[PDB]
C-alpha cells in the first residue's frame, strides 16, 4: 500500500 | 561526524522527547 | 515493533528505510551514521536458505521518514547505492553471527532536521552502557504484533539482559557478536521488534555527553513480545574494526 515514489529515484 | 548523536530537533535546541528520561533512569 | 508508541517528529533522525524497487515495499531498517555511509542487517541483503541475495541497483535507502507508507515530499530524501559490504564471516549457515552491513551511497545526503548521523559506540561507551538493566531504545516501521502495520514510525524502549538469562531463553548458540533486550515475564511491561524492524537500529543516549550511540542492530527473535522470549541484536562494538576498516579502504 506505498505511495508511488518519483520516477527520477527508479531511473 | 563531530556533530554526530545530537538532533537537530531536540538535543541541538535542548528539548526533550517523550520517553528519553527513561533511559537516563535506568543508567543507575 | 509491538507494544510501542508513534515517534515524535525528528526523534530518529538516523533512521533509513531499506525500499526495494521492484515490487515497491519495504525491505528493513537500517541507519545514517554519516553523509554517505548506512548501517543494517546483513539478513536484510543476504540469506541463500531462501534464495536472498540483493544486488545495489535492486534497492533504495529513503532517509528523513516519518510515514511508513506517504511519499513525504520536501522532507525525506531518497538515495541509490553505490556499495554493498556484507560481513566477510557473517554466518548466514547457523545463528546469524555478525548480521552486519555497511552501504555506501551513491551521494552524500544533505542533513536536515530530519536527517541526522548517530554516532558509534567507543570502547569507554560500549563499558560503560552496555550493562543489564540500562535501557535502550529501538525504531522500526515492521509490524505492530506477530503476524498489523504502523501507520508511522515506531519506538520502544527496552532494558538489557543478562547474558545468561538470553542463552536460557533460546536454544540457538549466542556469540559475542549478539546481545539480547526486552522486559521479564515478572516484570510487567511488554515490547520488542518483529518483522520489517529487521536491519534498525538499537540506540542509547550517552549520560555524560548527551549523545546518540548505536549500541544495537535489530537481528532476530522467536515471535515477537513472547513471554521469556527476548529480542537479539548485533553487537556494534564488537565489529567496528570491521566497520572501520571498510569506510577506511573505501
Ligand atoms: C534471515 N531472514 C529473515 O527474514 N529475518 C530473520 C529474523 N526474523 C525474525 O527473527 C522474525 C521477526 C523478527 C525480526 C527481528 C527481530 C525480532 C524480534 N522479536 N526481536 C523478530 N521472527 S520469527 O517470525 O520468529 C522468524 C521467522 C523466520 C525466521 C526466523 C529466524 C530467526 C533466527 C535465526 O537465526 C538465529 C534464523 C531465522 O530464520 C525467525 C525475520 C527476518
Ligand atoms: C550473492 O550474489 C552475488 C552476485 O552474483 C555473488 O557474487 C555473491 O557471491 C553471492 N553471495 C553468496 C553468499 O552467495
Ligand atoms: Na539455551
Ligand atoms: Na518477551
Amino acid at each position: 500500500d506505498f505511495e508511488e515514489i518519483p520516477e527520477e529515484y527508479l531511473q | 561526524e563531530a556533530d554526530c548523536g545530537l538532533r537537530p530537533l531536540f538535543e541541538k535546541k535542548s528539548l526533550e522527547d517523550k520517553t528519553e528520561r527513561e533511559l537516563l533512569e535506568s543508567y543507575i | 515493533i509491538v507494544e510501542g508508541s508513534d515517534a515524535e517528529i525528528g526523534m530518529s533522525p538516523w533512521q533509513v528505510m531499506l525500499f526495494r524497487k521492484s515490487p515497491q515495499e519495504l525491505l528493513c531498517g537500517a541507519s545514517l551514521i554519516s553523509d554517505r555511509w548506512v548501517l543494517t542487517a546483513a539478513h536484510c541483503l543476504l540469506y541463500p536458505p531462501w534464495d536472498k541475495n540483493f544486488t545495489e541497483n535492486d534497492l533504495l535507502v529513503r532517509i528523513g521518514k516519518h510515514s511508513r507508507t506517504r511519499y513525504e515530499r520536501n522532507i525525506e530524501k531518497i538515495s541509490m547505492l553505490e556499495k554493498i559490504y556484507i560481513h566477510p564471516r557473517y554466518n548466514w549457515r547457523e545463528n546469524l553471527d555478525r548480521d552486519i552491513a555497511l552501504m555506501k551511497l551513491k551521494k552524500p545526503v544533505a542533513f536536515s532536521d530530519y536527517i541526522h548521523p548517530v554516532c558509534l559506540p567507543d570502547r569507554e561507551t560500549a563499558a560503560s552502557l552496555l550493562q543489564a538493566g540500562y535501557k535502550g531504545r529501538v525504531t522500526g516501521w515492521g509490524n505492530l504484533k506477530e503476524t498489523g502495520q504502523p501507520s508511522v514510525l515506531q519506538v520502544v524502549n527496552l532494558p538489557i539482559v543478562e547474558r545468561p538469562v538470553c542463552k536460557d531463553s533460546t536454544r540457538i548458540r549466542i556469540t559475542d557478536n549478539m546481545f539480547c533486550a526486552g522486559y521479564k515475564p515478572d516484570e510487567g511491561k511488554r515490547g520488542d521488534a518483529c518483522e520489517g524492524d529487521s536491519g534498525g537500529p538499537f540506540v542509547m543516549k550517552s549520560p555524560f555527553n548527551n549523545r546518540w550511540y548505536q549500541m544495537g542492530i535489530v537481528s532476530w527473535g522467536e515471535g515477537c513480545d513472547r513471554d521469556g522470549k527476548y529480542g537479539f541484536y548485533t553487537h556494534v562494538f564488537r565489529l567496528k574494526k570491521w566497520i572501520q576498516k571498510v569506510i577506511d579502504q573505501f
